[PDB]
């Protein structure tokens, strides 16, 4: 059994392994502490205001206000709610016992007199937008120039999606218990978290694991990477066929090409309208770059004959990147995949061009790398609907029998099974030429024997990483360097 | 990295 | 005279020069000895599993074990076989006399109690496939994740093709005696031996020097190296011609190309259809690339007569990276170097279309640069037969009178007298187009003077070395970078 | 079974063991040529003259030989001998049948084409002086400044006593066989082997562990220190009364007393004439110093009774140092001794007026402490008797039940049953008040619970190791920076 | 220090 | 390097 | 020195 959600992994602990409610509590607020502590230095000389909700998640930030007594210069919480969970009373009790200050209306001024806010007003119960005095005040806490710490969740993130309700804290540090929230990973959300740090405050392990989406991390991505044994050959590392460029976009093809040699591919073929496709080879010679006869300078049916025969002696092919997008490339596109029995990584104007019939008739797997704009165009939505909407994503993997890669800042990699969130990267990746690398990365992947859903994962991962070894300022950053930055993050990762 | 407590 | 074998070696050492046997067989052991002293530090701390045959190898181990009496935490002697060699019942008895434990049965938790094995079951005598309490036993060894050290050869290795007799010890460290063993050299073995070191037991130094087939080493590699005399010019240094290329395969002729300037030549001319010359210019202009005018977009009969105008002003020629394969290409590369009277270097669709009869028939010398697939079609056999197999590349060099440079992980170098392995290199050179590298590097030393034999021998060690250097992850190591690397391993060699 | 020599070892372990002799040979050769590349780095570039005798040494010099054969410059033996025992001829038929080089006529001219001396004339088989061609040709090396490594012992050094046979080797380079033998430790032997390195060379461990005469080793000392508990107190370290001084020697005391804190005594009382008494605290607040009213400013029988009343509330009692020597100190010296039930120290003039009638009936342990000259008139003998004469020392010690620690550049300590030899030390121990501290040091030891043996064994090294500790030039080391240094000694030897 | 062959 | 025991 | 959680 996968769990969805903290709430069903908080109960079980709870009401099937027997620990107490009160013992997470305070297992959640000492952690909050301990990575104060590990971000600030010691606390001894600061100042704390601990704005506390009226549910569990100001029932933890009173187990934080209570920790803090006697050990930090001064301790104040506000209590902005109407009533208190059990939990939050036994806490709140606790503080008042302890000798600690609570204050039930916030005066603006208040600010001035601390050093550290710590955000305990909404966590996962947030439900709707926020108003009122709760909205005043964290305006107030955003004007403040503070130290920001939120418990769980930064007040105002809805934590299933990462969207703002109205308003939200912006933190410097958020702590969260168990496992990072969608709403850490996709933005908004992301960016109001801040750094974040995932404390374990005593869920079994087995329960915590059984959580069915994920973050990428280097540790996983260092697991899948594939084997160079020795006694190799090129044939040993695979051989991708990429189909793209046109007259008009005839720059893409070379970097996919070189995206698939540069993950460790070992024959890279491209199949381009002549004479675009000698842009290729005279930019990097250890491609080749198959001369396609067209008719005005964009493939046709007339080439489908062509492209199948080249693809009978590849492992993989990449369809898309500069194909343009009119009549003909639709007709050459769609009954090339259906006749296509090889995986196919399917990309940008392949993407505009497909009719998704084509998917759910074919035997052989798919990976299809669309940004939202295209994702959109796709499924016929806007594009404010699909962008993050992982739930989308997932039901399009499932009902295509697909790999969906999302590209945005935070890349959504499903199967419709299991999804996974990339957040490796920079702005430097938001620049023409980008997406067409990652194409060629993937066909690379499985061109060396990953599943297409590890393919996607790893060279998702990697291309963000690249990015992030650039030297100079990210937004310099262009595909050219990024392709030279790819085997120093391959490196790295090891 | 010790990492009982904490993941980054 | 030389000798194939060190069996010859060690009956001579005996026999005619008068050393005991068992003076031989106290120098084995005592190497082995200091072999792990040098890789493990102070050995006093561990305790060792000794696994001896009934054989030689056996007694070598006898001898280590007897060594380590005393000096070490534990030593234990499993004894596997069912009787004794002489030598091998001497050095069982002096380590028993010593106080030094046997037991003949293995129980496999026994693995349990040592850190380090040390495997002398079967050296060069292994004979046939292993099974029974042998394989047992190796393949507990294999999964126990102890300090593995073999004797001579890990067991299960055939010495003479390195390859596997059904199961093999996977070592650490190697310690073989006199010379390695073709076994060390040829994967798989390569990959069991560990960590190889070449120990002196005594032998006669000339007689050790009569070996037929060598390592190519640094050394060998640094007195090959042409000398580049102050007062000199181009001309000097040789000219290249390089016949290569075609409208599907651009990139070829400039890998080629620029692997003859990195080494040093001082002309370099490709002839290459037009318009696929301009790719080589455009990326490189200190080459010459000459247009030659095509029907097709391929080499044919009709630019014989060119080919062989451009040959008359060159030094050395290079035929075949990227020259397809069809029946005008055939026509036109067997009429060619029928009537070549310059050395050739022979490649890629060269090879493919070669009739080797034009080999037998041709005055000037040649070299040949086939992978594996390349070979089993020129001599029609299965890839698996012609693969690591030295003998029929001895046999194919001396039938048709040239240099055999029989690519892989491991290259075999010969002219079917004396033959040479190379193992500098990495997996990043199995990716499309360091072949092409190559090709151009043996021209270019040819050009400069060097035999065919020596161009081939300094080629692969300085391709492979290049290839080391890289500085990022081998799997990103393409072509272009390869060419960048070699004047850095150039360098380094002196 | 304790074993006296090597020769015994060899026997053994030929005879009972069943190492054939041949074996050991090749060992004792290969160890010297493994000796000199760790000394002289790479042999390659070097010429080697060996000089053989017609003993096993020889044979050993032959061994060497033909192992540097084909690998070095140049190999020549000169055989000096008139006829050769068997290993000495199996190995020069051997180097013969490898193409090794042998003249039976040294020139003195021969030394100018050679870089290394490699001396293999005689071991430990030389008997009486060395005469005629033997010792022109030891005199030609030792005037030739060439390298010179022995074989063994250096050839002319009686390896029992360390004395010189008329003439003998001076060596840069010393490499033995299983142990040091005594004349590598005593002088001039000692200082004609130059570096000693000892060699494993395949006897078995518990025979070589049998012997009974020992080099005090860095590992041997650190496992004697007296562990210091924290829960400890004055007490814990033990006490000491010194029994020193007289108008005439008023240093003596202080030094002696010092050396017993420096080395860890819980609380150390000097007994020195009034007021020579007050010199101690003056320097050394620490210090007790009793004054003892003395008639003339020496101790006598009057101060017996008060002395044995001081000796009631110590450990250890220490005397002799600057205590004069006439009449009256005799009477006090041994009827003191003669009814102290405590462990005595004895020194210096209480050495000179020793009754050792009175050590025979004593029941408690003594520990003596002469320099060769004290020996000398303790015995009755002459300095050159007792020099260096581990014999006699044995002898005596055992016939009066004591300890004697014979101080010289290497210093004997012994009881009789066990023989220990100290070489650490340099000639800034050659001055007066060096040994007041040492008799401190030892009696600071037993006081702290290690036995007479014990505690004579770790002072001697500690004192010498203290010396070698001087930052400046031995020459200038005065005793009271010897006591300065001993803490550091200390420290270093953990 | 490796101590198998030699004793300083 | 001394190579007179070992070749690498 | 942080010290919420232990003195040394
Ligand atoms: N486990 C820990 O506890 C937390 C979850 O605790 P919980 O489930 O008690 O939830 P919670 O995150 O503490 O939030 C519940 C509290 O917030 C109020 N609330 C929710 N949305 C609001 C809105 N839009 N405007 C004003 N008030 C709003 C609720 O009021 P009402 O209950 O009155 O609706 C209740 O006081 C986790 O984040 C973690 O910290
Ligand atoms: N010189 C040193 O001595 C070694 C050569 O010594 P050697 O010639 O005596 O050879 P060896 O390498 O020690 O091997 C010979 C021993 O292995 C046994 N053997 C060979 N193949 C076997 C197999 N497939 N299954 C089970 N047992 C097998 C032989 O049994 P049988 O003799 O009974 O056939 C004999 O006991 C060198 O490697 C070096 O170490
Ligand atoms: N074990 C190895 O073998 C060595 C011991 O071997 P070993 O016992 O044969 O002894 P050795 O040390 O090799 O010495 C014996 C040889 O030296 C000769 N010799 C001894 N004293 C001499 C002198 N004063 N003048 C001229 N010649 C003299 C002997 O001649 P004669 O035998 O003719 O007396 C014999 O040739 C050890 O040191 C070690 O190297
Ligand atoms: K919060
Ligand atoms: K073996
Ligand atoms: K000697």
């Amino acid at each position: 059994h996968h769990h969805h959600h903290m709430k069903e992994i908080d109960e079980l602990t709870i009401k099937e392994y027997g620990v107490d409610s009160r013992i997470l509590m305070e297992r959640a607020g000492i952690s909050v502490v301990l990575a104060m502590e590990e971000e600030l230095g010691n606390l001894s000389d600061y100042r704390f205001l601990v704005l506390c909700g009226g549910g569990n998640n100001g029932g933890d930030g009173f187990v934080v206000a209570r920790n803090l007594l006697g050990v930090v210069k001064d301790v104040l919480v506000v209590f902005l709610g109407k009533k208190k969970t059990p939990d939050c009373e036994y806490n709140y009790g606790l503080y008042k016992k302890f000798g600690g200050k609570v204050v039930e209306q916030f005066e603006p001024s208040i600010l001035n007199e601390f050093d550290v806010v710590v955000d305990a007003i909404f966590g996962t119960g947030l439900r709707g937008e926020i108003t009122g005095e709760y909205a005043e005040i964290i305006n107030l806490v955003n004007k403040s120039g503070k130290v920001v710490v939120s418990v769980d969740v930064p007040s105002g993130i809805d934590s299933n999606t990462g969207k703002v309700l109205r308003t939200a804290v912006k933190a410097d540090l958020t702590v969260t218990f168990g496992v990072p929230k969608i709403g850490h990973i996709l933005f908004p959300g992301r960016d109001l978290t801040g750094k974040l740090k995932v404390a374990n405050i005593g869920h079994p392990v087995h329960l915590i694991n059984s959580i069915n989406r994920y973050v990428i991390t280097r540790e996983m991505v260092r697991s899948l990477l594939p084997e160079r044994p020795r006694d190799s050959h090129k044939g040993t590392y695979g051989k991708v066929l990429i189909i793209a460029g046109s007259r008009l976009y005839s720059g893409a093809p070379v970097l996919s090409g070189m995206g698939s040699l540069k993950v460790g591919t070992g024959l890279v073929k491209l199949a381009v309208p002549f004479p675009q496709n000698l842009i290729a080879t005279s930019r990097f010679p250890e491609l080749i770059s198959v001369p396609i006869d067209t008719e005005k300078g964009f493939f046709s049916l007339q080439n489908l004959q062509e492209c199948l025969e080249l693809s009978k002696d590849v492992d993989v092919v990449a369809i898309g990147p500069g194909l343009g997008n009119n009549e003909h490339v639709r007709e050459f596109v769609n009954e090339f995949l259906k006749t296509l029995e090889k995986p196919a990584v399917i990309d940008a104007d392949a993407i505009n061009v497909l009719d998704t019939s084509v998917l759910k008739e074919r035997k052989s797997p798919a990976v299809l790398t669309p940004h939202p704009g295209e994702m959109a165009r796709l499924v016929k939505k806007t594009v404010g609907d699909v962008k993050y909407n992982y739930e989308l994503a997932e039901e399009f993997a499932k009902e295509n029998d697909c790999v969906l890669v999302l590209k945005s800042a935070t890349t959504i990699v499903t199967d419709g099974e299991k999804t996974l969130f990339n957040i490796t990267g920079n702005t430097g990746l938001s620049k023409g030429g980008s997406g067409d690398v990652l194409t060629g990365m993937i066909a690379g992947f499985i061109a060396q024997g990953l599943s297409p859903l590890e393919a996607s994962t790893v060279s998702v991962y990697l291309h963000g990483f690249a990015a992030e070894l650039f030297e100079q300022d990210e937004r310099g950053l262009t595909a050219s360097e990024l392709l030279r930055l790819i085997p120093e993050a391959i490196r790295r990762l090891k | 990295a010790p990492a009982w407590l904490f993941e980054a």
